[PDB]
């Protein structure tokens, strides 16, 4: 599998 | 019944006192779709947003010659349903150690809209 990018994460907190 | 079963542990995980953790929700491509992160939020530590970035990210990192943890437990719980970590240790922005462990499930949802998923708690030590 792919680790999260930083944006994943930042969305994941976001929303 | 057998599918709300699936549910109790998961539940109960969200609502533990006196036990720091989050958890988070994978589909089967291993990608994270969600992150709990309410039990850590309603007891009120200062740190948390660091405090989950700082695990996360010591989960996916190599294991020296070995895959990350994160990999080891996608691949096991893909093929067996179930996973588990030994604790891995990462640094707050403060300069704290901190080790945590993981457990996760595949779960079988009930509605037919629904696809399965890997329901991960990472649990701090």
């Amino acid at each position: 599998l792919l680790p999260p990018t930083e944006q994943d994460l930042l969305k994941l907190a976001l929303y | 019944d057998i599918f709300e079963a699936q549910k109790i542990e998961w539940h109960e995980g969200a609502h533990m006192t006196g036990v720091e953790s989050f958890m988070t929700k994978q589909d089967t491509t291993g990608k994270i779709i969600s992150i709990d992160t309410s039990s850590l939020r309603a007891a009120g530590r200062t740190g948390w947003e660091d405090l989950v970035r700082k695990c996360i990210y010591a989960f996916f990192q190599p294991q020296g010659r070995e895959p990350s943890y994160a990999r080891q437990l996608f691949q096991e719980v893909m093929t067996r349903g179930t996973a588990s970590s030994p604790s891995y240790r990462f640094i707050l922005n403060d300069g704290t150690m901190l080790s945590a462990h993981t457990k996760c499930k595949l779960c079988y949802p009930q509605s037919p809209d629904m696809q399965p998923f890997i329901m991960g708690i990472h649990i701090i030590d």
